[PDB]
């Protein structure tokens, strides 16, 4: 029930930490997996929802396994392969292998689909999907912050622009933070919308009753936690080259 | 060896018997090594499967994890060593009981069955799932007399280009045979119709051999398929292949007028005029003497 939610201290004592992997290093391995997921995903022509789902698989998977044992470059393809079947956009195993390969090795060229080397890496992926399902305890139904952002942003008539920026923050929270391991999706959504508003210099007006916009999204959410969380997300956004540029007002 | 906090080895359970064959492997009765709790182990095998873990099995697992209700089979967990779906064990099944001339239902009981049935449907449709395999063989009952909707291997979610060859032939509704692909919950309710009639006749009422034979056998029970009966049934393409032109056929077996009225509202040709699980639960059948009674 609160199985896949973790404290800051459980996030410190990760499986990766046992095997020597620095905290900061781990955060990168997560971001690189996320990146590889997004790259493979756009080429494979699956939805952002599938990529998001695969990203959460990755995130959970490394709270149980270690990066020192399962490299993100091996786990990411298999996770996306699974996620695409689970999200109803199945892609063929040969197909995910071919795309995973071109992303990891733009220069090399795919082995012979007849060889013992290609026949192997197909099995490695099939074995890894199996290891992922077992690590996740077959819990494949993932709830994403986006669902809840798109709810609220309408029920406050945000500009098309503010809504897009909220979706943006949502997706980027999956690549850049471990929020999906720490906070429920509706809360993550509030963080996304709150930061989006601060960034677009948009103020959402206190509903007629006296309640703040967020209390219509999650009873637990305080403005103290919203400010703490947007600051974290904003900071990692600023460290990430070219991201903020995408939502920046150049006018 | 790799850590596995959330997927227990099936050695957990002690096997007692094969009890069926699956689409990916054998089905066993089995017993918790510690508490003796009885479960059904339904194996899933990956050899003839070329795309890794079967997408079709993932769907079932996804659906079963979502549906938690008194009248729907309970998936307890998934186990490893291959992969096994672990279910709560269910002693009987509507089909087998109907086949057994030894076993006999009162009117009071048959009502209770139809009630638990219709309530399981109310639930799964309310959760945006179509069963799609309604038939007596898929209605289970436990030792304590509780009916479980079972076997969601053909089930899918809903909200309009859905697949056509679904539901075993005898239980399949007019609209699917007429080539419909924008169907909803009513296809399951047609199935509840044939299952209900089956509760007296002891025998699947409409046994076909081909799609044109079933669709004909249907007409010689529910009347010809005409736009006067089924507004805009014309629009359907396959409607140009084998034309033709119910309470009296079942009058004999059933006798009770209420039972008969409901079965007529369930076996209605126009999917939009066919009764839903909600109105059926409310139908006089469940609310007039003798009231529905528990099972022994
Ligand atoms: N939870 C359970 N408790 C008791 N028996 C069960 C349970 N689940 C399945 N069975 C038995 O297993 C047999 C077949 O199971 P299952 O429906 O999975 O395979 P199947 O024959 O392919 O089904 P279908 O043909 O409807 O897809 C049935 O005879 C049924 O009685
Ligand atoms: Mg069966």
């Amino acid at each position: 029930n609160k199985r896949w939610y973790f404290t800051r201290e459980q996030l410190e004592n990760s499986p990766s930490r046992r095997f020597g992997v620095d905290p900061d290093k781990e955060l990168s391995y997560r971001q690189q997996a996320a990146n590889l997921l997004q790259d493979m995903g756009q080429r494979l022509n699956v939805s952002q929802l599938t990529i998001n789902t695969a990203i959460v698989y990755m995130h959970r998977f490394y709270m149980i396994q270690s990066f020192t044992r399962f490299p993100g470059n091996s786990v990411a393809p298999a996770a996306l392969f699974l996620a695409a079947k689970v999200e109803g956009q199945p892609k063929k195993l040969e197909h995910v292998i071919k795309v995973a390969h071109t992303c990891l090795h733009p220069q090399e060229s795919l082995p012979d689909t007849r060889s013992e080397a290609y026949l192997q890496q197909v099995q490695d992926l099939v074995i890894l999907e199996s290891i992922i399902l077992q690590t996740l305890g077959f819990e494949l139904t993932i709830d994403h912050p986006h669902t809840h952002v798109v709810k609220c942003t309408q029920l406050v008539r945000a500009s098309k622009d503010l809504a897009q920026t909220s979706y943006f923050m949502a997706t980027n929270s999956l690549h850049l933070t471990t929020f999906s391991l720490q906070y429920t999706p509706p809360v993550v959504a509030c963080v996304c919308i709150h930061l989006a508003c601060k960034w677009s210099n948009w103020e959402i007006p206190v509903s007629t009753d006296g309640k703040h916009w967020w209390e219509y999204v999650d009873a637990t959410v305080t403005l103290e936690l919203l400010d703490e969380l947007t600051h974290e997300l904003l900071q990692i956004l600023e460290k990430t080259p070219n991201r903020l540029k995408r939502i920046w007002n150049w006018r | 060896s790799v850590e596995c906090p959330f997927c227990d080895e099936v050695s957990k359970y002690e096997k007692l018997a094969k009890i069926g064959q699956g689409t990916f492997g054998e089905v066993f009765k089995a017993r918790h090594r510690k508490t003796g709790q009885k479960v059904a182990l339904k194996k899933v095998l990956m050899e003839n499967e070329k795309e890794g873990f079967p997408i079709t099995a993932l769907r079932e697992i996804k659906i079963l994890q979502l549906l938690k209700h008194e009248n729907v089979v309970n998936l307890i967990e998934i186990c490893r060593t291959s992969i096994y779906l672990v279910f709560d064990f269910c002693e009987h099944d509507l089909a087998g009981l109907l086949s057994n001339v030894l076993v006999k239902f009162t009117l009071s009981e048959i009502k209770r069955v139809m009630q638990m049935l219709l309530n399981g449907l109310y639930y799964i449709h309310r959760n945006k799932i179509l069963h799609r395999d309604m038939k007596a063989a898929n209605v289970l009952i436990t030792r304590d007399g509780v009916l479980k909707l079972a076997d969601f291997g053909l089930a899918r979610a809903f909200s309009n280009r859905y697949t056509n060859r679904v539901v075993t032939l005898w239980y399949r509704p007019p609209e699917l045979l007429l080539g419909e692909r924008d169907y909803g919950p009513p296809i399951d309710l047609w199935g509840a119709g044939c299952i209900m009639a089956e509760m007296w006749t002891r025998s699947p009422i409409m046994q076909g051999n081909t799609e044109q034979h079933q669709l004909a056998l249907i007409s010689q029970l529910c009347g010809s398929i005409t736009p006067e009966v089924w507004p805009n049934v014309d629009n359907y393409e396959l409607y140009e292949k084998l034309e033709l032109v119910v309470k009296d056929r079942l009058k004999a077996y059933v006798r009770d007028p209420y039972a008969l009225d409901l079965i007529d509202k369930l076996l209605v040709l126009d999917p939009a005029q066919r009764i839903d699980s909600d109105d059926a639960l409310n139908h006089d059948f469940f609310w007039s003497d003798p009231m529905p009674s528990d099972l022994k």
